[PDB]
């Protein structure tokens, strides 16, 4: 693991997991937008204007 | 030979049509005999320079 | 400089301008220029150098000069035989080494 | 593949599994015989002798004659002593001759005695040497014989020629002569053998006239000179570059001296004609020679024959040549001639000179896989298919994928650099090829930047600067001297820069100083660097260029006398771009001089105009005058812009900088086109449509005729329509005929010779609408990008639009971290010895063999490590290809704790110590 032949393999490396942990998030974000908030539009308008 | 000296008509193909003989041999000799043309410095040199 | 091949007469020119302000110290440097370029050393150019060591004293210059034309076996000029006499009375460095 | 034989033993444990340390296949041939379970089909290993007797005939096919000589003038001349010896005899021999004399001999201190001469010598044919009269020259024979019987040789007539050829090749000219001529005095008479262990040491040095003297010499003394002779007189003209001569004194020796040529004769020739260049026929001439020694003459090839043509045949790049060099080296390998250092040399520089890497790293991998070791001129000439393939890139099809050049340049520059930090950590002597290469190197990829990529001007400084830190610098570092290829490189850098003074004063200090004469090479970039420079007189040196290579011996070629007309039909429009600048210059100096002096303001106001009327003659009568035209027109704001703009001297104050008018750069032209208050809608070239790129409109263009027609029109008859009457010359032949050509571009498209096409409105049209809908929600240009969207649905956006490309990262596997992964990509692999190699990836007593590395020695070392069983192997094939489509998958099954524990170990060790 410590060669000089393998810095490209890490940076493509760090860039997938990167773009797994991101995928993930926005995953997750967009649970949580499908899930509770399709109530924001039948939302109370009190909760709304306060 | 090649097969363009045998057609075409440039003059340095004038070379091709006869024998090798040795460079010391066709130009003048020198002071010591035998010697090559590009060794004397007024052959290689231009004379502009 | 940097571009034409130039020859001993080009610097030469360089030479007498230099000399003509009082340079003798900085025309002896012109001479060390001629050689680094490998252009070669001809009788007006010693007769100049060996002027430019009357002024500036340069004595050690002048040796190496002195020995080059005796290897060189160039004609010495007029100017440049009174200036290795004036050097020789100053430092007698030709009555040491046995160079005449 | 360029793989390590470390990394293909490894690559073949990781094929065959834990079997590959078992038995052989014969030998479970041999237990299914044993055990009697052999099917039919198998060939029964029967009997042991009969089959080794038979694969020894099948190997004695190919076995290898032995071609070592054991020459006694080598075994002499390793001897320090006895060449020491024969030194100071020769000297003795040199400086005081001998008395041939009578009694009392022992009058000197020069020949001490150890412990009616003539005519015993005259009857009894004695020599003089051989009779011992108690004489100083009697004691010089004997202290003679002396030290050439400690050598192993017999001083005889046969004895004497081995002294003077070992004499004569470490210099010891006059020696070899004074012990030459003190034999023949002493009566061992002047052999033609001896006068060729004379001519040896001109043949050496090189002196021609000293040869023809001895050539003479031994006319005049009655000896006619046998082939030896002639053999060492076409050397002597080899080594004083006189090639022509050798096939001269050939035919002459055929012709006069009436002797049949040996093999030698026809290995001389072939040296020669593999270095002639005073004709252009030296390759067939060369060809038709080595056919008439094999069929006419019935002499079989050896080593030399084949090693003198392959020379040759590795010069020229076409492939015909390139192919009888490989065809050659194939016959010279099933032959039973071995390949050594000089093959593999041959074929370095065969594949070199079309720009082969791939095939220059395949030879380098197979001639450490035969454990022959690289020396430094297969990597010059490494370095040298790097610059032939930086040469012939094909830049026109990275222009038209918009592709710079410039990390292809890199790659060659970084790798050759790779190469000399190699050679300097070997503790090579450093040669003046390698520093001659990589000097070629950067002043190619000088001149390729120059020409490919003119606007980027900081790599043309990077290179220039690289080029004179190895010019100034790397010369001097291993104290090495410049030589004629070393000042081609440079001058051909200079000529390309057009720097004409210093290319003249290198080439002046290079014939003067230093003595050297200039190459081809040299004189054709001063020929073209005179010719492409628009100056006043360049063909009149040019042309003192060409008379300094006719009378020097220079070959001139007609491709040079072709590509002068060319070079100067081009460079013509630089000839009249320097005059044109003269008389512009001059009309400037002129406009100055009269809007001071005030001309303008006189002959502005129109006097004749305003007297003679435009509706009155000059006699009164009125006159038909044409109506004016519209204003809005163009041609009336053409005028406008004609009269009303500044003038055409007040464009430019100076000129270029080379000889040329200001304007050909584009920031000229737009400043011009300020000044003549014009905004350009082209600033800079990228925004130039090209029609070069065209590929489609062309190939219509060329057969049917122009698809537009109305493209030029004046008044609407210069259009190319088809007719509307119909049948051949009407639009529905015409238009099904560019529909075929259009299906043949897009049947190029479907077989990838040509890139795929966006999507047209046309196209999307006719599509299914859910792709239509697809489409105008994802924003894709290309089916590509669609095909994207539609197979990766976690890429896109909320509102159904494509995200870009960099916002995507596939998945790299462990797989690609393996040792034969891993000399794939490093482009210094086949660079490197195997102890670089296995010093670089484990640095263990695994890969320590304890000198020859070879595959099947690590092979067999890792048979034994099992068997003991310090290495362990897993059971079953490792690296799975080729089987099942699914293979990628089970070899990263089996590689899954390998990898792992690769990478958890030494951190278990970090923890282990207790930091």
């Amino acid at each position: 693991p410590k060669d000089k032949r393998l810095e490209s393999l890490h940076e493509k490396r760090l860039r997938y997991l990167a773009h797994m942990q991101m995928e993930r998030q926005i995953r997750c974000v967009r649970e949580n937008a499908k899930l509770f908030d399709g109530v924001e539009n039948m939302p109370e308008a009190a909760q709304c204007r306060e | 030979k090649v097969p363009h000296s045998l057609i075409y008509n440039i003059y340095p193909y004038l070379e091709e049509i006869r024998r090798r003989k040795g460079m010391m041999a066709m130009h003048p000799p020198g002071k010591d005999g035998l010697l090559m043309p590009d060794r004397v410095v007024d052959n290689r040199l231009p004379d502009h320079l | 400089s940097g571009k034409l091949k130039l020859d001993s007469i080009c610097y030469l020119a360089l030479i007498k301008a230099k000399m003509s302000r009082g340079g003798y110290a900085e025309a002896l440097a012109v001479g060390r220029e001629q050689d680094a370029d490998g252009v070669p050393f001809l009788p007006h150019t010693y007769t100049h150098l060996l002027e430019a060591a009357e002024v500036a004293d340069d004595g050690e210059m002048a040796l190496e000069l002195a020995r080059r034309m005796s290897s060189e076996q160039w004609p010495v000029s007029d100017r440049g035989r009174e200036a290795l006499k004036k050097l020789s009375t100053r430092h007698h460095w030709e009555e040491v080494a046995e160079y005449k | 593949k360029a793989l390590s034989p470390y990394a293909q033993a490894l690559r073949h444990v990781a094929l065959r599994g834990a079997t590959a340390f078992g038995p052989g296949a014969k030998e479970m041939e041999l237990d299914m015989l044993r055990k009697g379970t052999l099917p039919a089909d198998y060939r029964p290993p029967v009997q042991g002798r009969w089959d080794d007797t038979i694969e020894r005939w099948a190997y004695a096919w190919q076995f290898p004659a032995e071609e070592e000589q054991d020459d006694i003038t080598k075994s002499v001349e390793r001897n320090a002593s006895g060449m020491q010896a024969l030194l100071e005899i020769g000297n003795k021999l040199l400086r005081s001759p001998p008395s041939p004399e009578p009694l009392s001999g022992k009058a000197s201190k020069l020949y001490p005695p150890v412990g009616r001469a003539e005519e015993l010598s005259a009857k009894y044919n004695v020599p003089m040497a051989y009779i011992d009269d108690s004489s100083e020259a009697s004691n010089a024979s004997k202290s003679l014989a002396l030290v050439m019987e400690d050598v192993g040789l017999e001083f005889t007539e046969d004895g004497l020629t081995v002294v003077i050829s070992a004499l004569s090749r470490q210099g010891y000219g006059t020696i070899g002569r004074a012990i030459f001529d003190f034999a023949s005095a002493m009566g061992l008479g002047p052999s033609a053998e001896m006068y060729r262990a004379l001519m040896k040491y001109a043949s050496r040095r090189g002196d021609v006239n000293e040869s023809m003297a001895l050539i003479e010499e031994m006319k005049g003394n009655g000896i006619t000179p046998r082939i030896g002779n002639w053999h060492e007189l076409m050397y002597t003209f080899y080594k004083a570059k006189d090639y022509p001569a050798v096939s001269q004194i050939v035919d002459n020796m055929k012709m006069y001296a009436n002797i049949e040529p040996n093999e030698v004769t026809f290995v001389l020739q072939l040296k020669a004609l593999a270095k002639d260049n005073s004709q252009l026929n030296s390759l067939p001439e060369a060809i038709q020679l080595f056919d008439q020694m094999e069929n006419v003459y019935g002499f079989i090839a050896s080593r030399p024959h084949y090693d003198a043509m392959m020379f040759h045949l590795s010069q020229s790049p076409r492939p015909e040549m390139r192919l009888r060099c490989e065809e050659l080296a194939h016959k010279m390998e099933l032959m039973g001639i071995v390949w050594n250092a000089n093959t593999y040399l041959n074929l370095i520089r065969s594949a070199q000179v079309v720009g082969d890497v791939a095939a220059v790293e395949k030879y380098l991998s197979r001639m450490r896989e035969e454990g022959i070791p690289a020396s430094i001129g297969h990597l010059t000439w490494a370095v040298q298919a790097h610059v032939q393939s930086m040469i012939r890139i094909d830049y026109d099809a990275l222009k038209e994928k918009d592709e710079s050049p410039l990390p292809t340049w890199l790659e060659h520059l970084e790798t050759c650099f790779g190469i000399y930090e190699l050679v300097v950590r070997r503790g090579w002597v450093m040669q003046l090829p390698f520093v001659n290469a990589l000097l070629r190197l950067t002043c190619q990829a000088t001149i390729l930047s120059m020409e490919r990529t003119p606007d980027e001007a900081e790599t043309i400084g990077r290179f220039e600067e690289q080029a004179n830190k190895i010019w100034n610098h790397t010369f001097d570092e291993w104290q090495l001297q410049k030589d004629v290829y070393s000042y081609e490189c440079y001058i051909a850098l200079l000529a390309h820069q057009q720097r004409i003074d210093e290319a003249e004063k290198l080439f002046q200090e290079m014939i003067l100083k230093k003595d050297l004469s200039p190459s081809r090479r040299t004189y054709h970039c001063m020929i073209f660097m005179h010719l492409s420079s628009g100056e006043e007189g360049g063909t009149a040196r040019a042309l003192r260029y060409l008379e300094a290579m006719e009378r020097a011996g220079i070959q001139v070629r007609p491709s040079l006398l072709k590509k002068i007309v060319r070079v100067n039909n081009a460079a013509g429009y630089k000839r009249d771009m320097k005059r044109r600048a003269r008389r512009i210059m001059q009309a400037r100096e002129e406009y100055l001089a009269r809007k001071e002096e005030g001309v303008s303001f006189g002959e502005g106001g129109k006097e004749g105009a305003s007297n003679q009327r435009a509706d009155v003659d000059a006699e009164g009568n009125s006159i038909l005058e044409p109506l004016a035209v519209s204003p809005t027109s163009t041609l009336a704001w053409w005028e406008k812009w004609k009269r009303e703009t500044v003038s055409k001297h007040e464009l430019f104050t100076e000129e270029g900088a080379d000889g040329t008018p200001k304007g050909e750069t584009f920031e000229e032209k737009n400043e011009a086109l300020r000044m003549m208050g014009i905004t350009s809608s082209f600033q800079t070239k990228d925004l130039v449509p090209q029609p070069d790129r065209q590929k489609l409109l062309p190939l219509i263009r060329r057969e049917e005729g122009e698809i537009a027609g109305s493209l030029w029109a004046m008044d609407g008859g210069e259009l190319s329509y088809p007719k509307d009457g119909g049948g051949p010359q009407g639009w529905g032949v015409r238009l099904w005929r560019e529909r075929q050509l259009v299906k043949r571009e897009y049947q190029k498209v479907l077989d990838g010779y040509r890139p795929v096409p966006q999507l047209s409105t046309l196209g999307n049209s006719v599509r299914t609408a859910g792709d239509q809908l697809d489409i105008e929600r994802s924003g894709a240009q290309t089916p590509g990008e669609l095909s994207d969207y539609r197979n990766f649905p976690d890429n896109r956006f909320d509102g159904g639009q494509l995200k870009p490309e960099s916002e995507a990262a596939p998945a790299v596997p462990f797989s690609a971290e393996l040792v034969w992964q891993g000399e794939a990509n490093d482009k210094l692999s086949p660079y490197k010895s195997d102890e670089e190699i296995a010093l670089e990836n484990d640095n263990t007593f695994f890969s320590s063999l304890s000198t020859r590395r070879s595959k099947f020695d690590y092979l067999e070392k890792w048979r034994d490590m099992y068997r003991h069983g310090t290495l362990e192997v897993p059971e079953g094939p490792t690296l799975n290809f080729g089987r099942t489509p699914d293979d990628h998958k089970e070899t990263m099954a089996a590689l899954v704790r390998g990898w792992y524990q690769r990478n958890r170990k030494e951190p278990a060790s970090e923890e282990e110590l207790k930091r």
